[PDB]
């Protein structure tokens, strides 16, 4: 199973960016995003269950990372909002079956 | 191929049971492949209630879920951290089923000690930092009912160490009204109750051990105090200050120290409170009506009913549960009869002087429990069938004609099933039956009006096919007669057991008041390893002090723990020796809790019967164990009443007699129940007496020694001990 | 809110000590520039695509990862407590 993540994007102060995981090759219908900053460890952003709109987020990633899925399109969308220097990071997608079974290739948001 | 230690420890042979939760009179929630499903018993259909994906939004942190009676919201419970036997703190979040989203506004706080919904609808009441809060709807902000809460001093809605352990069997001391108008709760004050301090070592990384403390009252010490309130939640407002109302205790119980021991709403504007004296041979029930005009709750003495005991104490472990009729006009209860046997009695709200109650059942056998009460009939577990105290069967007595007494479960599978349990629906139209032995457990769905089996929920055919090719032990449940009275015993006999051989014997003892270690239920455990793999017979005896056979047996050890039941074990082993198939040279006795105390006392009796034994977490002196339990059977440890008997019955005084036996003493360092001190004193007495024994502490283990690795280690340690004591 | 701290930062054996008890620990191997792949789950189970030399052990706070006979940046993550958390590396 593989998830062809969208190409890297450049963003500046105050703006909002959207990113696409593009899952394929497995029975899609849970998906999670982890933010990786350069030189530092991984940090969990949130979870979407693709069948419904059910979302659970981490403490104080309210506002940032609005996670929504529409199933028809073979993908999941993570809208990061009001980006600053701290928000610049590697942002992977993942599939959750028992733990993080497969990982997306990452977008280097700036 | 024999049931090995490894099999016990790794749970290779899994005994499945069927957990269902009734959500209506025809429907229950069952779990399948981790998805909560809803099944309607009236028809045959099953739907999907909550899919596993919704649980997986919180990964694997979810320990439980709990649904609103109206079915609009679910409490997902995650991050469970245990405290004592029932108590724990956890974080909660409310999933709204309709919307399919977490309710993220005004969320349930972390470290919540106890949350529960109303009996109907979706109102929440929670306990957090010892204060009761209440949310009318999930989205609405919480309403703080009480503000007297303090860590280890003042408890609202939650219980004290000794109330939890010894009276309620739960952390909860808050009860919702039938239709949600009121929230009854108990308050406990612990100021003055002495503390039990002990060391907690924790991880390798913790440089300095931490001292753990608990307010815990021992025999004779200053007990906690109790206050029962009720608050109106329909008048909950930030505009007006909430006033809880204090129902006060009876005059009969307020004279000295006392306990609250039962809370039971009968209707909206009536609630029953049983209270108990500190001596425990006298108990008062108080039915209390709500006066609407002046918002006070009144408890007339016309409405106060008194059960007492001259032979010993009240109840098995407390006064029995009141089951009230629909109009609140009369109630049913398990109370002790003229010949000592406990049966169902019918009372009235008003207390006519001459007549306490009318006994609707009777005989040389006991009603174990009242299970449901309709206008037409009452359902109840009893041990009457076949005169076997360690048997359980469902019965159904018609309220009208008591001649119409029908045993629902007696003959369904008479060979497989002699020990039943039951779970009836909201209005009792259906019920699930659970046969727990002596065969493999079997759970089946039945309709109440005429017992007709609608489904088979779990027959354990998987375990059966796994155990078909294993040499399992047999189980003989039978009796021997001493002094013209029958005292039952059970023996886990090895595979292919022949009366022409001499086997070693292990007595598995508990022997506490109201105990039963010989019954028809089915267990895969250490005893089965010991019989199948090692050819050890494991026997257990229910002598004097044992429950469910009349008070005459159960109160026989009153004021005198460590005497008649201790010698009854020794006598039983002699009785089994007379049966001929036991080697006198290799007889052992082991036990946990009270059992450990009994094993220590048998080993020190100088009887010459027993060669070796293992006490796990034992009681050594009765002044160390908690007040509510110890004093129920011994009184206070004062010269005015029974101090000599506390002094007579200690393990310490029998240390000289341990020179004839091989003793293995075991205890968890972080035991809050039977504190390590008790074993620390036994060791000190044996050392002073020049007695060599063996010992094993268990760093940071409680009474359970439940941690997966510690569990494997204790039973492996004890197995090797018995291996040497019996020369393999 | 659970903090996994990995001792070494180097049969070589890294460890994970958790601030509280975790039921099971998962391991992810990473290299520079490349997205991480599953290497170990449920405490000790070797993930598919990973050579048989690798092991996992330890329950409670102290977990351990044992690479037998080392040959040519492993993170440790838990989800027994919410929210899920990763080790330093
Ligand atoms: O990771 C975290 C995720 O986990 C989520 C959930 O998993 C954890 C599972 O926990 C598992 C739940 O079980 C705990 C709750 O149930 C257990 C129910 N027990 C009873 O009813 C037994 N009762 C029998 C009657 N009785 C007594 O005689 C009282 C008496 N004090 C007994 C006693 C006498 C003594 F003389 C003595 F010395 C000691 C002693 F203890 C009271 C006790
Ligand atoms: C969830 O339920 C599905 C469908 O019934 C089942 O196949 C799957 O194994 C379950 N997954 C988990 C993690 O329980
Ligand atoms: C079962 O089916 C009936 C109709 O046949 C339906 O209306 C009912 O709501 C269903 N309930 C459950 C719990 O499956
Ligand atoms: C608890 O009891 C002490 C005396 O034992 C008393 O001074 C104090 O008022 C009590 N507090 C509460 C909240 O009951
Ligand atoms: C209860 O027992 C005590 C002895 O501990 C005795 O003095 C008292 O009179 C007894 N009361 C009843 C009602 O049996
Ligand atoms: C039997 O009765 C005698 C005298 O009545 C008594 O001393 C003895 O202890 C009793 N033993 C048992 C086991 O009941």
């Amino acid at each position: 199973f593989q998830l062809q993540q969208s190409g890297p994007e450049l963003v500046k102060p105050g703006a909002s960016v959207k990113i696409s995981c593009k899952a394929s090759g497995y029975s899609f219908t849970n998906i999670n995003w982890m933010k990786q900053s350069n030189g530092k460890s991984l940090e969990w952003i949130g979870v979407v269950i693709p069948k419904y709109g059910t979302t659970n987020y981490n403490q104080k990633f309210q506002g940032k990372a609005t996670l929504t899925v529409d199933q028809s399109s073979s993908t999941a969308y993570i809208q990061l909002n009001s980006l600053t220097s701290e928000d610049s990071a590697v942002y992977y997608c993942t599939r959750f079956r028992v733990f993080f079974d497969v990982w997306g290739t990452g977008t280097t948001v700036t | 191929r024999t049931y090995t230690l490894a099999d016990y420890l790794k749970n290779t042979f899994r005994v499945k049971s069927y957990s269902l939760r009734w959500v209506s009179d025809s429907e229950y929630l069952y779990k399948q492949e981790n998805n909560i499903l809803l099944f309607n018993a009236e028809h045959g259909n099953s739907s999907i209630f909550l899919e596993n994906s919704t649980f997986e939004i919180f990964g694997d942190s979810i320990s439980d879920y709990s649904v609103s009676p109206d079915r609009l919201f679910v409490l997902l419970e995650y991050n469970y951290v245990k405290q004592w036997r029932h108590s724990y703190t956890a974080s909660y979040s409310i999933y709204d089923l309709n919307k399919r989203q977490l309710i993220t506004e005004e969320k349930i706080p972390n470290n919540t000690q106890w949350i529960t919904w109303s009996q109907e609808g979706h109102k929440l009441a929670y306990v957090w930092k010892n204060d009761i809060y209440v949310k009318i709807e999930p989205h609405l902000p919480s309403h703080r009912i009480t503000s007297t809460g303090k860590e280890n001093v003042i408890f609202n809605g939650i219980n004290d160490w000794v109330y939890e352990e010894e009276i309620f069997g739960a952390y909860s001391a808050l009860w919702w009204s039938p239709n949600g108008t009121f929230l009854a709760y108990a308050q406990f004050n612990d100021t003055g109750v002495p503390l039990i301090e002990y060391s907690f070592y924790s991880d390798e990384s913790l440089q300095y051990p931490k001292t753990v403390w608990i307010p815990y009252p021992k025999a004779g010490a200053v007990n906690p105090t109790v206050k029962f309130f009720i608050v109106n939640t329909d008048s909950l407002s930030s505009t007006t200050t909430t006033i809880p109302m204090q129902i006060t205790a009876p005059a009969s119980v307020t004279t000295g120290d006392h306990y609250l021991c039962d809370v039971a709403w009968v209707s909206e504007d009536r609630i029953s409170l049983q209270w108990l004296r500190r001596i425990q041979n006298y108990s008062v029930m108080a039915i209390c009506d709500y006066d609407k005009t002046t918002l006070v709750w009144n408890c007339p003495t016309t409405q106060e009913h008194i059960e007492t005991s001259a032979t010993g104490w009240c109840g098995r472990f407390r006064p029995a549960e009141p089951h009230f009729t629909s109009d609140g006009s009369s109630f049913y209860k398990i109370v002790s009869d003229k010949d000592g046997y406990k049966h169902i009695c019918q009372f009235q709200k008003d207390r006519k002087p001459e007549q306490v109650c009318t006994f609707i059942t009777k005989g040389a056998w006991e009603v174990i429990s009242i299970e449901a009460l309709t206008s037409d009939y009452l359902y109840y577990i009893s041990n009457e069938y076949k005169e076997m105290p360690g048997g359980r069967n469902l019965y159904k007595i018609q309220l009208t004609d008591h001649t119409n007494k029908k045993c629902l479960s007696c003959d369904l599978n008479p060979e497989r099933c002699q020990y039943y349990s039951v779970s009836l629906s909201k209005e009792a139209k259906y019920y699930q039956l659970g046969c727990r032995g002596p065969g493999l457990p079997l759970y089946t769905l039945h309709r109440s009006t005429d017992q007709k089996e609608l489904r088979v929920l779990e027959d354990n055919s998987a375990l059966d096919k796994m155990l078909q090719d294993v040499q399992m032990p047999s189980k003989k449940l039978d009796f021997i007669v001493l002094n013209e009275t029958r005292f039952w015993y059970q023996m886990i006999l090895p595979p292919h057991f022949d009366k022409s051989k001499k086997y070693p014997l292990l007595i598995d003892v508990y022997a506490g008041p109201c105990s039963q270690k010989a019954d028809a239920a089915f267990r895969l455990n250490w005893a089965t390893y010991l019989a199948s793999t090692e050819n050890i017979i494991v026997a257990s005896f229910d002598g004097r002090g044992s429950g469910y056979q009349g008070d005459k047996i159960m109160h026989a050890i009153n004021k005198r723990l460590g005497t008649l039941e201790v010698e009854d074990q020794i006598e039983a082993a002699r009785q089994f020796l007379k049966m001929g198939f036991v080697d006198s040279k290799r007889v052992a006795i082991w036990g946990w809790s009270y059992g450990g105390y009994v094993t220590s006392m048998v080993l020190g009796s100088g009887s010459g019967v027993f060669k070796c034994g293992i006490a796990v977490a034992p009681v050594s002196r009765w002044e160390y164990y908690d007040s509510v339990y110890t004093e129920r059977y011994m009184g206070l440890p004062t010269p005015e009443d029974n101090l000599d008997h506390y002094r007579n019955s200690t393990v310490m005084s029998r240390a000289e007699n341990f020179k004839q036996v091989e003793y293995l003493l075991i205890h968890g360092t972080a035991d809050d129940n039977v504190h390590f001190q008790q074993s620390a004193q036994i060791s000190k007495a044996l050392v002073d007496a020049g007695v060599d024994f063996q010992a094993m502490w268990y760093t940071d283990e409680d009474h359970g020694i439940a941690s997966s690795t510690a569990h494997q280690h204790i039973y492996s340690h004890m197995s090797h001990f018995l291996q040497q004591c019996f020369s393999l | 809110q659970i903090v996994l701290s990995q001792s070494p930062a180097i049969k070589v054996t890294m460890t994970c000590r958790a601030s509280s008890s975790v039921c099971n620990m998962h391991w992810y191997q990473q290299k520079p520039g490349s997205s991480p792949k599953p290497w170990l789950h449920g405490t000790s189970n070797l993930a598919s695509g990973v050579p048989v030399r690798f092991s996992g052990s330890g329950s409670g706070t102290s977990f351990s990862l044992t690479i037998s006979r080392v040959e040519a940046t492993y993170f440790c993550q838990q989800w027994s407590n919410h929210p899920p958390t990763f080790g330093g590396g």
